[PDB]
């Protein structure tokens, strides 16, 4: 019962707005979620959770993560995007059940261009 | 601040069992927890980000899992390469501290100890002092009692110890204890043997050398 | 091949003022935050400070305003000065890379240890480890070199030039009644390969700049 994470791919030109979508099962109703980009050699970068946690070392406006008002579903945004932005993204779930799994995702890519 | 304490302090558990490391928090941090490993001499190594993935390229039996001040390191099947120190790592709120370490030894089958024994070099004897020296090799456990007797003069206060961190091919241990002495008390006696006592032995060892007889 | 080298001075007296530096390849400091971590003999990792990728510092409030820490992109290098230092100040200290938005530490430097003394440095002396008796009926054999009476540390004790590992133990260093450190290196061989292979310990000794190949052949 994993979260699922689509597009499978979108395209945007130097610029706007692109947001990504990521859906799960949300049994407990006392979780969280983070939303990573994976570099190349397969490391991971985190770049957002919902709910939001400190601006401190973790500061930048340009990763937004917004729930909807349905529950299932959240929105995962990256404002104004730099052609640096551009790669592979995932969604993961953590439920903080006495378990506390973290449910993983699939991979999604994004594209800067134009 | 912000306090991570480990549990336990220190942790020896045999080979191809599972090894879990306790990590909890003062304040509730949200996950960004970073376990690293770190062996005598060099750097430390990053095992776990961000309270449960697993980093790039470190393998598979190494797991982490928690969240807000409760957080595991687990070893799934332990081998030898992996006893060091391991260290969680908070990056939630200045200053970004660490654990205290805990040290994973691991518990092995009974190995005897090889002894040797070297003289005084010839180019050390000049400056006026002569350092005779005693060294075991591959053993476990890391208890072995190394007894000095100059023509069977017992000599008590005069030596030191040291031993290397558990080998990470195989396990054991190794000891070199150091026998210092004036060059005048070192050429007044003839014989010098380094008396080891092990459990992998059946009964005391004993290997000598003779003055000058070099 | 993310890369990070300390460098600095091996012995400061003490309320000097320490400066290490912390030169990077496979990375640019525009986009990575660097970290300075300590770690004292035998004890634990302590958070020193950090440097972030815009330029805005962040230090351990336990060195309320002793520490400082720039960054110069041009040479890709890191500095860390810590002033008025005492003996609570020796350790082994690291330059780290944090990674990623919400970051974690990926990469650390080697480390270079830093002694706060006023005492002088002093070089090693190396001496040889040959068994007095020439093995006869023994199946294995063994070797090693003392590294006696120096300080501070570390000193590195390699054999032949990096080529033999397999079987070498260096021993921790132990201090002495003199105050000055004292370790040895062995390594065991099979007896066959004594009147064939040539056996030399490199030793050397920063603070000191001391370079030592001793030969092991007795
Ligand atoms: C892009 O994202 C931010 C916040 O959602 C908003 O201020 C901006 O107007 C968005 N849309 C466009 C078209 O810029
Ligand atoms: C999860 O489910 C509950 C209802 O089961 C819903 O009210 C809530 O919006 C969802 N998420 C959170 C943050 O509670
Ligand atoms: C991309 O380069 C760096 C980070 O990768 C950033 O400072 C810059 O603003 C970005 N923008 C463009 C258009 O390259």
């Amino acid at each position: 019962n994993p979260p699922t994470f689509s597009p499978a791919l979108l395209v945007v030109t130097e610029g706007d707005n692109a947001t990504f979508t990521c859906s799960f099962s949300n049994t407990s109703e006392s979780f969280v979620l983070n939303w990573y980009r994976m570099s190349p050699s397969n490391q991971t970068d985190k770049l957002a959770a919902f709910p939001e946690d400190r601006s401190q070392p973790g500061q930048d406006c340009r990763f937004r993560v917004t729930q909807l008002p349905n529950g299932r579903d959240f929105h995962m945004s990256v404002v104004r995007a730099r052609r640096n932005d551009s790669g592979t993204y995932l969604c993961g779930a953590i439920s903080l059940a006495p378990k506390a799994q973290i449910k993983e995702s699939l991979r999604a890519e994004l594209r800067v261009t134009e | 601040d912000i306090v991570m304490t480990q549990s336990p302090d220190s942790l020896a558990v045999s080979l191809g069992e599972r090894a879990t490391i306790n990590c909890k928090s003062s304040e509730s941090v949200s996950n960004d927890v970073a376990w690293y490993q770190q062996k005598p001499g060099q750097p430390p190594k990053l095992l776990i980000n961000y309270a449960f993935h697993r980093f790039t390229g470190v393998p598979d039996r190494f797991s982490g899992s928690g969240y807000g001040t409760d957080f595991t390191l687990t070893i799934s099947s332990l081998q030898a390469e992996d006893v060091a120190v391991y260290y969680c790592h908070q990056a939630y709120s200045s200053p970004y501290t660490f654990g205290q370490g805990t040290k994973l030894e691991i518990k092995r089958t009974v190995a005897a100890p090889s002894v040797f024994i070297f003289p005084p070099s010839d180019e050390q004897l000049k400056s006026g002092t002569a350092s005779v020296v005693c060294l075991l090799n591959n053993f476990y456990p890391r208890e072995a009692k190394v007894q000095w007797k100059v023509d069977n003069a017992l000599q008590s206060g005069n030596s030191q110890e040291s031993v290397t961190e558990q080998d990470s091919k195989d396990s054991t241990y190794s000891l070199s204890s150091t026998l210092t002495l004036s060059k005048a008390d070192y050429e007044k006696h003839k014989v010098y043997a380094c008396e080891v006592t092990h459990q992998g032995l059946s009964s005391p060892v004993t290997k000598s050398f003779n003055r000058g007889e070099c | 091949q993310v890369q990070l080298q300390e460098s600095g001075p091996g012995l400061v007296k003490p309320s000097e003022t320490l400066s290490l530096t912390c030169t990077v390849s496979g990375f640019s400091l525009t986009s990575y935050g660097v970290h300075w971590i300590r770690q004292p003999p035998g004890k634990g990792l302590e958070w020193i400070g950090v440097i972030y990728a815009d330029g805005s510092t962040n230090y351990n409030p336990s060195l309320k305003s002793r520490v400082t820490i720039s960054k110069d992109t041009s040479k890709n290098q890191v500095s860390l000065k810590l002033s008025s230092v005492t003996a609570a100040d020796t350790a082994v200290y690291y330059c780290a890379r944090a990674y990623g938005n919400y970051w974690y530490i990926d990469v650390w430097g080697q480390g270079t240890t830093v002694t706060v003394s006023s005492a002088s440095t002093k070089g090693p002396s190396v001496f040889p480890l040959a068994p007095c008796s020439r093995s006869t009926s023994e199946s294995t054999a063994a070797l090693g070199c003392l590294v006696k009476d120096y300080f501070p540390e570390p000193v590195t004790v390699s054999w032949n030039s990096g080529a033999l590992t397999s079987g070498v133990h260096t021993f921790p260093a132990v201090l002495q009644s003199s105050g000055l450190y004292s370790l040895s290196s062995v390594v065991t061989v099979p007896s066959s390969s004594l009147g064939t292979k040539t056996y030399t310990c490199n030793v050397d000794h920063k603070p000191s700049n001391t370079k030592v190949d001793k030969r092991v052949e007795s």
